RNA sequence: CCCCAUGAAAAGGGAGUCUGGAACGAUCCCGGGAGACCGUACCUAGAACCGACACUGGUGCCCGGGUGAGAAGCCCAAG
RNA sequence: CAAAGCCACGAUAGGUCGCAGUGACCAGAGGGACCUGACUGUUUAAUAAAAACAUAGGUCCCCGCUAGCCCGAAAGGGUGUG
């Protein structure tokens, strides 16, 4: 799992913020999300209702901000993570 | 001579009731028939209590409140009846419960609110089924029954290393009764005079009579040790 | 000693060494269980604790989450 | 009359051409008006010591506008 | 998601519950609505993104036409009174 | 920041939501009318209260300059 | 920022008077040995403030709520909104 993520930040296109991600996943430009379960709850359903409108693959995260973060390598941690970029990484089939 | 101190505290005057009004609310399980799913809305403290206390909103709309429990919060919901799992703050009944099982404010007859295990730090244990009922250990080492409709909340109401931290001040003693009827600070009756107490008088301070008395020995003389099985420190 | 002798050289310290260690554990870093130890929570009495990220109450110990 | 709380001590010297100094005392202040459920620090809504019979002045436009934000409110609707 | 022609509503403002149709996105952060004939019939305006929340019913409009031909779109998938049913 | 102390309740106001009613109709402004009854003097204490008194006892409460940390002491403003 | 007017504070040099330079006023004597009480606290109004009481702590006893504890004639009362 953490090898295919590796690749991803390696060359592949990632956003970080919610903001930025929420604001662009409702226009259906994202390849795919990935949430820790650390996520503030009045946010997840959201995800989850919009998720379907577009059908954009998303993966559960068992983990929090920090172990996603520290994946991510970002000093401070990550609630959610935007994909708009696979590059060259196997992970939107999950 | 007058009366003892302890006689005192039976006229029920001032000096001994509680100032209830700045406490929460009668905290007794309210009255359910069937099966019904709680929310958690707030917590707060009541004084002469030293455990915390929860307001919980019931799906029907009714308002009450329950000691707290260890682990839960606010926004967390609570299944209360006979379909409830074995979740911790659910309040069940004992007639679901398996061997070993940790509850607390177990209730001792259908309707009643709890009576036992309603401290901080405490909890309740299962030692057995009896024919009608169930055998229930408190923190005594004790065993009492209860009915089998009779409520119980899983998990441990908080307030866990209570006493751990150190009064260090008569201070603080103080202000930890100011609530409650505890008439403070204690006065020893040894050293006051023989006119109110039955050990008082004389000026060497000894034991004026061997301490332990007969069972029926009438009210205001039996002070001391009383139906001791054993002294020493061992 | 540092907090223990915050009250002078009083009460005695075998006392204080007792009020000390507990103390700490109340001012030890801890770890949210519902936002994450981002924040740090803090005991406003006996069973009381939220920290100022998942404004979320819940029962603790006296003096331990 | 003996000293209470029922007015701020104020006094009279500033934006002031006579020649005279003395003293009054007006009651104390409110705040938003008063019960809790969401215990959220509320806006928008004017609350002074007298009331001008402003109508939605004193209440915003939004459905619930002089009751709450959307913080604690999607129960209802 | 966000898509033009789909029924939505918003979450606040005046209105706050009534619905507008899509018509054109504008940018990243903003898209023109309208809800022509609502009991106030709010008048062409734009909005948040964030300031929405979307249905599951869709009608198909051209690039940001006018109010006759949703008057008719709409109407011509029969959901005239669907508005608040949307 | 502190708490094993968690720090009053009503009436009185204001708003929100849903039902019914009639179409006239104001929490707007403009003009008009009214708004019980009773407290209301004086003294607050080295003479107005109590202590048997025109009593160095107590019962109060609150509030300029310089010198000077200062409501300490001194002196002097207002009186 | 820095200049100007103000204003407070804190230092430097020099000269100079007297017995006296925190000039008045206001304003700890200090040190050592020992006993007792751990301490702050409280109390003999109008002969006594202390080592007398309370204290933080250790320790034991009673008791599973229709308990235990205590009060009244009785209803019952209070530790119990536990």
């Amino acid at each position: 799992f953490e090898g295919e993520l590796k690749t991803l930040l390696r060359s592949g296109k990632v956003i970080l913020g919610t903001r930025k991600t929420l604001k662009l996943l409702k226009t259906g430009k994202v390849k795919g999300v990935v949430v820790s379960s650390t996520l503030r709850q009045d946010l997840k359903d959201d995800i989850m209702t919009f998720s379907k409108f577009s059908d954009i693959p998303i993966y559960l995260y068992k983990g929090s901000g920090y172990e996603l973060g520290t994946l991510c390598g970002k000093p401070f941690m990550v609630s959610v993570i935007g994909i708009v970029d696979e590059g060259e990484s196997k992970i939107l089939e999950f | 001579g007058k009366k003892l101190l302890q006689q005192r505290a039976g006229r029920g005057g001032i000096n001994f009731r509680s100032p209830s009004w700045r406490r929460v609310g009668p905290a007794r399980y309210p009255n359910i028939e069937g099966d019904h799913k709680g929310k958690i809305i707030d917590i707060l403290h009541n004084p002469g209590v030293t455990a915390p206390v929860v307001k919980v909103k019931l799906d029907n709309g009714l308002q009450f409140y329950i000691p707290a429990v260890q682990g839960v919060a606010v926004g967390q919901e609570i299944s209360i009846g006979k379909n409830a799992t074995i979740s911790n703050g659910n309040i069940v009944e004992v007639g679901q419960l398996p061997e070993g099982t940790v509850i607390c404010n177990v209730e001792k007859l259908k309707g009643d609110g709890g009576k036992f295990a309603r401290a901080a730090g405490s909890y309740a244990v299962i030692s057995g089924k009896a024919g009608n009922k169930v055998l229930i250990k408190l923190s005594s080492e004790k065993i009492v029954e209860v009915s089998q409709n009779a409520r119980a909340t899983v998990g441990i109401i908080a307030g866990g290393g209570f006493v751990e931290k150190p009064l260090l001040k008569a201070g603080n003693n103080y202000w930890k009764y100011r609530v409650r009827a505890v008439k403070w600070p204690v006065v020893r009756g040894v050293a006051m005079n023989a006119v109110s107490h039955p050990h008082g008088g004389g000026l060497h301070q000894s034991v004026s009579r061997p301490s332990t008395v007969s069972r029926n020995a009438p009210p205001g003389r039996k002070v001391g040790h009383i139906a001791s099985r054993r002294t020493g420190r061992r | 000693t540092g907090i223990a002798g915050r009250f002078g050289a009083r009460y005695g310290s075998s006392t204080r060494k007792k009020w000390k260690e507990v103390m700490e554990r109340r001012y030890m870093p801890h770890q949210c269980p519902y936002c994450k130890t981002t924040g740090k929570v803090v005991r406003i009495a006996s069973g009381i604790w939220y920290c100022r990220k998942c404004e979320t109450k819940w029962a603790g110990l006296a003096y331990t989450p | 009359s003996p000293q209470q709380r029922s007015g701020s001590f104020r006094k009279v010297f500033v934006k002031l051409p006579s020649g005279k100094s003395t003293i009054h005392y007006e009651r104390r202040k409110d705040n938003i008006a008063r019960c809790g459920m969401c215990k959220k620090p509320l806006n928008g809504v004017k609350n002074n010591y007298t009331y001008k019979y402003s109508k939605t002045e004193k209440r915003p436009e939004r459905v619930y506008g002089g009751y709450l934000c959307h913080k604690c409110l999607e129960s209802l609707i | 998601a966000i898509e033009i022609g789909r029924i939505c509503v918003k979450t606040r403002g005046r209105e706050a519950g009534k619905k507008c149709v899509i018509v054109d996105i504008i940018d990243s952060n903003f898209v023109l609505v309208t809800g022509p004939k609502e009991i106030n019939g709010v008048k062409r305006r734009r909005v948040n993104i964030l300031h929405i929340e979307p249905t599951d019913k869709k009608v198909e409009i051209n690039k940001g036409a006018t109010d006759q031909e949703v008057k008719q779109a709409i109407e011509q998938s029969g959901l005239t009174d669907f508005i608040k049913e949307a």
